[PDB]
């Protein structure tokens, strides 16, 4: 088979600079009897099906606008972004149509790059409806930061916590490029009941201090 | 120096494209016109042709070193390839419409490593003595090829071992390829050696002369004095005459198909002998008559 | 353009037929290939169809447990996947792609189906619980909780409240069943005066709750 290699994994390039997703195919994919290039550039947004942007690695697809470009030729291949606007924030594959089987690259994601943001930290207790269910969920949101690095430790107790917990994180905002991300701490209703204090601590770029959030059972 | 073919039949002898026994003659398609096979060409008075080499141990042979992403090849003992000496190296593959699966070994190592070829992207082009590697790790290596497979492309493409590969780049074209081989015509039609080609399907590999038949010619030189070879189609056994052929200068054999009389109809274990000298348009009595 | 079949939960080990339909046109001079993504992941090529030609082919890992087929008669192509295992949760998209030869198919992708859900997991249907998360700038939300199959739908004021909303991408628990939270920014001032109320809306259960979150 032949595999489609995209460089870089993710790409945040301002609003109106250019952006370049590199694709290399294992195996050339110009054919010599017709000279071209079988390769083929697809943007996909969540929830929907990949669009076609760039065919015959040059050729810009109908409807699409003119500051998409495909350049490249046998086994190295360039996606260009000339001038990124908000709408462009996807995922981008290239694709060989040269053989069976088809192959995508893994996809670059690309997304608005701002100045950094430090998150807003919010602690939320478990609710009085939940606890009667028999399981404690305790919630941490970090809200619009920038960039989408951030890491969240739990502390019940001033003891680090680890394993019960998972992340969730939000696409790019696109009215300010800004991420949030909500960290849940699953207990039994038992062992919420055996600790007093519930802390959660993030560390971010824009933070040039830990920020710790934290609440007593029942307060 | 007379003129005179291998007094052994043709059962006995190999395929001049791969080595390969052969196992029947046979005529190609209707929707084959001509065939420019690159190996196994050989003219009457001992010319090698194309990639053509004087024995077996050379045909369908690649020799080259990897060093990861291209092989530069050479000739099979390891001197230079110079392109203005043909489209190939001397032995190079040119089976067209497949992949190839080569088998690769090297002196001095222990263990084989199979290469597949597909022959149609902008790094094969044995012409300029690069081809891509494929996953073949830095080495010099001898490769013979093994077995063959549908074309990677065009997808959906049928083995067609009529065709030659394309030795040019996307842009040169390779030069000094043999030239192309016709049916004379009233009647007579290419008379091809056949081989099966191991491979996922019922392949049959045509050359136009046995590989035994070429280094005869090449070392008897007999002057070519006519226009035309006619020769018969014995029972090595009995003597008798099976049919009449005729070999032609550039090297190869017609015969006239009345078909299911045609050169497949006939026995493979019989020997071709040399009649006379006659002319282009000498009138053969037809297969089976 | 390509219609594809309805959203499917399958036990493992069991198997899924999914169809897609598209005009008799289309079908007669395209390849109809299928195309899986797993949550969160790139895209899988599985295999393909010639209607036309019969043809079919498969890449070597969807060999074996992947048979693809063509009705001529309602222009529908159809994936079968057997053995399914969890890692077959994904969305299977169908793609065609010109043809007009059976060895003349080398072709971009011409149109993609809506993409069909196929998720392989041995959990009940069940509508969320949906928990209040109660409070310058005020933070609160609602944890929808213990829900399967995906997907669920969250609004705010029945979709009169709109900025500062983040509805966060589901996650599945270790007991089988999703979780998400929803959660808004309101001015601090809002709190004793406007009324928040989240409405969680669970199409493959038939659950529909609204839950006013209160300081
Ligand atoms: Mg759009
Ligand atoms: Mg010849
Ligand atoms: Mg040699
Ligand atoms: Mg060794
Ligand atoms: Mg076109
Ligand atoms: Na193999
Ligand atoms: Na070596
Ligand atoms: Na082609």
């Amino acid at each position: 088979e032949i595999v489609m290699s995209q460089s870089p994994d993710s790409l945040a390039v301002s609003l109106g600079e250019r952006a370049t997703i590199n694709c290399k195919s294992s195996q050339s994919v110009l054919y010599k009897s017709d000279k071209k290039n079988y390769l083929a550039w697809y943007q996909q947004k969540s929830g929907q099906p990949p669009k076609l942007l760039i065919y015959w690695a040059s050729t810009r697809e109908s409807g699409v606008p003119d500051r998409f470009s495909g350049s490249g030729s046998g086994t190295d291949f360039t996606l260009t972004i000339s001038s990124l606007q908000a709408e462009d924030v996807a995922v981008y594959y290239c694709q060989q149509y040269y053989s069976i089987p088809r192959t995508f690259g893994q996809g670059t994601k690309v997304d608005i790059k701002r100045t950094a943001a430090a998150p807003s930290v919010f602690i939320f207790p478990p609710s009085d409806e939940q606890l009667k269910s028999g399981t404690a969920s305790v919630v941490c949101l970090l809200n619009n930061f920038y960039p989408r690095e951030a890491k969240v430790q739990w502390k019940v107790d001033n003891a680090l916590q680890s394993g019960n917990s998972q992340e969730s994180v939000t696409e790019q905002d696109s009215k300010d490029s800004t991420y949030s991300l909500s960290s849940t701490l699953t207990l039994s209703k038992a062992d919420y009941e055996k600790h007093k204090v519930y802390a959660c601590e993030v560390t971010h770029e824009g933070l040039s201090s830990p920020v710790t959030k934290s609440f007593n059972r029942g307060e | 120096r007379p003129f005179t073919l291998p007094n052994l039949p043709l059962s006995s002898l190999s395929n001049s494209r791969a080595p390969l026994p052969i196992s029947s003659m046979g005529i190609s398609p209707d929707n084959v016109q001509s065939v420019q096979f690159q190996n196994g060409r050989c003219t009457l008075d001992g010319r090698l042709v194309g990639t053509t080499p004087v024995s077996l141990s050379h045909v369908a042979k690649i020799r080259g070193t990897s060093n990861g992403t291209v092989i530069n090849l050479t000739e099979l003992d390891g001197t230079p390839f110079h392109p203005f000496e043909g489209p190939a190296p001397i032995g190079f593959p040119d089976l067209g419409g497949c992949d190839w699966h080569i088998n690769m070994t090297q002196f001095g190592h222990s263990s084989q490593t199979q290469y597949d070829v597909d022959t149609t992207p902008d790094t094969f082009v044995p012409h300029l003595g690069s081809i891509q590697a494929n996953g073949i790790g830095s080495g010099n290596y001898v490769g013979v090829l093994s077995w063959i497979s549908p074309p990677s492309h065009p997808s959906g493409s049928q083995v067609d071992l009529w065709k030659i590969p394309n030795y040019g780049s996307s842009i040169t074209e390779a030069t000094h390829l043999a030239p192309s081989v016709y049916p004379p015509g009233f009647g007579e039609v290419l008379v091809f050696f056949m081989s099966k080609m191991p491979g996922p399907g019922a392949y049959n590999l045509p050359c136009l002369l046995p590989q035994e038949y070429i280094s005869h010619l090449a070392s008897e030189q007999a002057p070519t004095v006519g226009e035309a070879a006619l020769l018969h189609y014995v029972d090595p056994d009995t003597g008798r005459n099976l049919g009449e052929f005729k070999a032609y200068p550039d090297g190869f054999l017609t015969c006239v198909p009345n078909a299911s009389s045609g050169p497949q109809q006939l026995p493979i274990n019989g020997v071709f002998v040399f009649v006379s000298w006659v002319s282009r348009f000498y009138q053969l009595k037809p297969v089976g008559t | 353009q390509l219609v594809q079949s309805g959203a499917e939960v399958k036990k493992p080990g069991s198997s899924v037929k999914v169809s897609c339909r598209t005009s008799g046109d289309t079908f007669n001079t395209h390849a109809i290939s299928w195309v899986r993504q797993a949550p969160g992941q790139g895209l899988e090529w599985m295999g393909g169809i010639i209607p036309i030609f019969a043809t079919t082919n498969y890449a070597n890992k969807f060999q074996g447990t992947v048979t693809i087929s063509a009705d001529e008669s309602t222009s529908t192509a159809y994936l079968e996947v057997r053995s399914l295992r969890s890692e077959d949760t994904a969305v299977y998209y169908c793609a065609s792609n010109r043809a007009n030869r059976a060895d003349d198919y080398d072709y971009y992708f011409d149109y993609w189906g809506q993409g069909t859900l196929v998720t392989v997991s041995s959990a009940s249907f069940k509508g969320p619980s949906v928990f209040p998360l109660a409070p310058g700038t005020a933070a609160l939300g609602c944890l929808v909780k213990d829900y399967f199959p995906e997907p669920v739908t969250v609004s705010w004021n029945s979709g009169a409240l709109t900025s500062g909303v983040h509805t966060f991408p589901a996650v599945l628990q270790s007991s089988g069943l999703y979780s998400l939270s929803s959660v808004v920014t309101v001015p601090s001032s809002s709190l004793g005066t406007q009324t928040y109320i989240c409405n969680v809306n669970h199409k493959p259960s038939n659950t529909k709750v609204d839950k006013k979150v209160e300081p």
